[PDB]
RNA sequence: AUGAACUAGCCCUGAAAAUGGAUGGCGCUAAAGCGGA
RNA sequence: GUCAUCUAAUUAGUGACGCGCAUGAAUGGAUUAACGAGAUUCCCACUGUCCCUACUUGCUAUCUAGCGAAACCACAGCCA
RNA sequence: CCUUCGAUGUCGGCUCUUCCUAUCAUUGGGACGCAGAAGUCUCAAAGUGUCGGAUUGUUCACCCGCUAAUAGGGAACGUGAGCUGGGUUUAGACCGUCGUGAGACAGGUUAGUUUUACCCUACUGAUGAAUUUUAUUAUAUAUAUACAUAUAGUAUUGUGACAGUAAUCCAACUUGGUACGAGAGGAUUAGUUGGUUCAGACAAUUGGUACAGCAAUUGGUUGACAAACCAGUGUUGCGAAGCUAAGUCUGUUGGAUAAUGGCUGAACGCCUCUUAAGCCAGAAACCAUGCUGAUUAAACAAUACUAUCU
């Protein structure tokens, strides 16, 4: 017979095989659609998560209750040291999917790029990328002409620089960045100019832009149905315990269906989130990178006492409104929107009035470490 | 940046920190931390505790 | 009159007993329903400090008793967040008796009234003493 | 060389139920369907 | 069952009515202060029973060295 | 009266999933005894919803409310090695009617034991080799080639067949006291600002949590002070880091259609949306896009090094 009272289903069947992910790195599944009328440009980047803080901002929404008020909002900070471009790969379309012609490498590569090919670098002869860099440039140019003639998609291989962070890891992370823009020849020309240089993050994105985020959530281990799916909790009189689902199914479909919630692993899942807005792109050549027009105190982004569980931020960074999946030190991938948005919030530009840099250990009370010594006077 | 006092131990309160309590009459009180709010709501006096700015003003310790 | 009322934390479920805050003759109020509440299986209807509710009077002058009436919440004891960046809480929970159109049956409020509640109802703002 | 009525073959409407399904299956229309030789 | 009362709302509780399927006098009738690990209704205080769940301690479960059973069993074990 | 009496656990509720359409609301339409407003009859359509309580053991009923709406059903009358045990349905006991009596009653009442998973399979997560009667959507210098090519080891970056899939409804103000109407009344669309129910994450702030830590204290015991200890965490206050909600952030647009309304145009010199041939617009429905997996394809590609040896 029918269930007595209706209620919507508990979980979401769209994230269903709740298993651990294959990797730390967030992978882009699809790229934005190539508009061949724009000039060639990059589409993605990668950095590391540092921590959170809050700011004060004025509102410009006519008709809202908050139309002329300063309000507080929470933001996340991502460290964005520059990447290095080291290779070119070209794809072509076949009825079995995209297919590779060849890969072309730069003339020199670094040791943190080479460490990524070794389980244990300290006990090796270090012979990776030693014979294939002496290739004559004539062969490389012939291969590039073939790529120009037969291909349809370019991507660029780039890697990060963990030595400029407080990380313990030394292997660099490697990823491919698709390049949209003009014709195939223009794309190839655009790429070749960068085969051994750095990408600053400010080249790829703009202030007040809207961006998508890809990363891996925090891990928790084995968790019960009550915590994993949020089912009801069961009366205190129950004999074998109360933290479970009472009925697994009707008699006669004589099996358990895949829609029933069960125990198992929770956390460490792969996610893609949309519409995170950029509030400030700070640099490392700037001494007052956390000061505003309305607060001329000279300041950097790092709170008093270090970012808890991370360290100090002394490269250029992004400031994002809201929250991002992952722990501290988790690598974050940054993609452009699939198609650009023209809404009232996607175009509006933001002016900041205050950024908080008080301590996040305990309950902070001062904005700089000089205020602390100025308040107390001499000690013992 | 504008800021105002704690009304229990007059430290300066920066934006995004505080906590307010409206009494039986329309008096407004503004603390910054949980410790001060708990102490004030237990009806303890700031002049009876050694570390507050009120105690060491009454003892000429500044 | 605009009805925007950015969200406020709800803590006053059905079955609560609160003060009456005005000069109409009643001494308390007993919430039995909340306007605008939808459907969710085991969830109790609950109200915050700007909503209109249905209540009875458990003590007060006899002609106000044994009936269903309308009321509006003016103070609440559970803390809630203001967008300027702090948190607020009163000591007690209070409300006033009104018409289904929001017009008072008494003629004066006793204590302080919330600034969010007065923005939605003009008669209550007119009849208040101190708005906080 | 136009109107009306009637009659009977194939086709169509009447024709709504619970796990996903049954001219035995694929499929079949110059039949691999229905009535004959 | 009808009337009143208790609630916002009463197949429940109490007070009355009586042509009572089929009430009634040591088969004891009608009451009744005190007493009861006896059967029911309402109020005050109280609370994780609940809204709606979260965080924590011991002892298990877990993986190791050692030791070491039983029920059951035609043959066996994916579906429409 | 076909199966089960060397036994298929017998009412209801709670929890949880999936299916049906004989459509209550939400989406587009046709008709009216259709001015507007509010309704009634009806078409495609199951994508998304279908509640809080008082009395009763109840299924069923009947009132108080909110709502957009508070539709109807199935799965051994879904669901007891999931619970619970109020009812019925052993043994005690009371009342009424019946019986000479022992006793009966589908008439009331009160008290009355709910056992076992370590096996197979299903489902949820976790390790993992072996794949030449094997495979191929090219390679090489306009030419040739299946009469061809393909070894293994350790790593990185990728392709993506196939399977799963996600958002939903409402209010206020403007349009505008307007079109319509004698008056009383009185909206369709579009815009702006918020909210409900869902889903996926997060901890800057607020709250919760204590066997990091610091402080206070009762009984007892080391001669006193100091320093400590026991009372299975003796009791009390604050309580960082971490976890966490009641706190914070985020939740697309294309192709081809069904209903209906139309185009050109015979049959039938007029006519006709086709009840012939040939076309158009068009829905919360369908297929993609986007997202999760991909020892779901015993599946594959490019690259970098190395193999007393092709
Ligand atoms: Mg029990
Ligand atoms: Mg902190
Ligand atoms: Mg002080
Ligand atoms: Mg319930
Ligand atoms: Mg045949
Ligand atoms: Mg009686
Ligand atoms: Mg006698
Ligand atoms: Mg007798
Ligand atoms: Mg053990
Ligand atoms: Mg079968
Ligand atoms: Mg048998
Ligand atoms: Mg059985
Ligand atoms: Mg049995
Ligand atoms: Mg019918
Ligand atoms: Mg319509
Ligand atoms: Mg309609
Ligand atoms: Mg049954
Ligand atoms: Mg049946
Ligand atoms: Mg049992
Ligand atoms: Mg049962
Ligand atoms: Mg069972
Ligand atoms: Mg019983
Ligand atoms: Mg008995
Ligand atoms: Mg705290
Ligand atoms: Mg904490």
């Amino acid at each position: 017979s029918h269930r007595k009272f209706e209620r919507p289903r508990h979980g979401s069947l769209g994230f269903l095989p709740r298993k651990r992910c294959k990797r730390l790195r967030g992978k882009i599944r699809s790229f934005p659609k190539d508009d061949k009328e724009k000039p060639p440009h990059f589409t993605a980047f990668m950095g590391y998560k540092a921590g959170m803080t809050h700011i004060v901002r004025e509102v410009d929404k006519p008709g809202s209750k908050l139309h002329k008020k300063e309000i507080v909002e929470a933001c996340t900070i991502i460290e964005c040291a520059p990447m290095v471009v080291v290779g070119i790969v070209g794809y072509r379309e076949t009825p079995k999917g995209l297919r590779i012609l060849s890969t072309v490498w730069a003339n020199h590569v670094s040791d943190e790029f080479r460490r990524r090919y070794y389980k244990n670098w300290y006990k090796s002869e270090k012979k990776a990328f030693t014979k294939s860099l002496n290739v004559p440039e004539a062969t490389k140019n012939c291969l590039l002409k073939r790529i120009e003639k037969y291909c349809t998609v370019l991507r660029a291989i780039c890697h990060t620089q963990p030595s400029k962070t407080p990380l313990r890891m030394k292997k660099a992370h490697i990823m491919e960045v698709q390049i949209n823009g003009g014709s195939m020849k223009e794309k190839l020309e655009f790429v070749k100019e960068m085969l051994e240089k750095n990408l600053p993050v400010s080249t790829v994105f703009n202030p007040n832009e809207m961006i998508d985020v890809i990363s891996v959530t925090k891990g928790h281990g084995t968790k019960g149905v009550v915590s994993r799916y949020g089912v009801k909790r069961l009366p205190r009189k129950t004999h074998r315990g109360l933290r479970k689902v009472a009925c697994i199914g009707a008699w006669h479909p004589a099996r358990v269906q895949f829609q029933i919630p069960r125990h198992g692993q929770k956390g460490y899942f792969h996610r893609t989130e949309r519409n995170k807005k950029i509030y400030r792109i700070g640099l490392k050549t700037d001494k007052n990178s956390a000061s505003t027009d309305a607060d001329i105190t000279e300041k950097k982004i790092t709170p008093m006492g270090g970012f808890p569980h991370y360290g100090v931020v002394n490269e250029d960074f992004l400031l994002l409104k809201g929250c991002v999946a992952g722990t501290k030190k988790r690598p974050i991938t940054l993609r452009k929107n699939i198609v650009p948005q023209v809404s009232r919030d996607a175009l509006a530009q933001v002016s900041l009035k205050f950024i908080d840099t008080s301590s996040k250990i305990g309950h902070g009370r001062f904005q700089t470490s000089e205020e602390k010594v100025k308040y107390y006077g001499p000690l013992k | 940046v504008k800021t105002e006092a704690c009304s229990f131990s007059e430290y300066r309160i920066y934006p995004g920190r505080g906590q307010k309590y409206i009494a039986r009459d329309g008096k407004v009180y503004f603390y910054l931390s949980s410790k001060f709010a708990s102490l004030a709501l237990q009806k303890k006096k700031a002049a009876k505790l050694r570390w507050t700015q009120t105690w060491r003003r009454n003892n000429k310790k500044t | 009159t605009l009805k925007n009322k950015m969200r406020i934390t709800l803590s006053l479920p059905v079955g609560a007993l609160i003060n009456c805050c005005d000069n109409s003759g009643g001494k308390n109020l007993y919430i039995i329903a909340v306007q605008g509440f939808g459907s969710c299986l085991n969830r109790l209807p609950a109200a915050s400090l700007g909503d209109m509710v249905l209540a009875t009077v458990k003590k007060g002058k006899p002609d106000l008793r044994k009936k269903v009436l309308n009321a509006i919440i003016c103070r609440q004891s559970k803390a809630w967040r203001r967008h300027e960046g702090y948190y607020i809480y009163f000591e007690d929970n209070a409300g006033v008796i009104v018409n289904p159109k929001g017009e008072m049956k008494g003629s004066a409020i006793t204590g302080p009234v919330a600034r969010e509640c007065a923005e939605l109802w003009p008669k209550l703002s007119s009849a208040a003493s101190a708005i906080v």
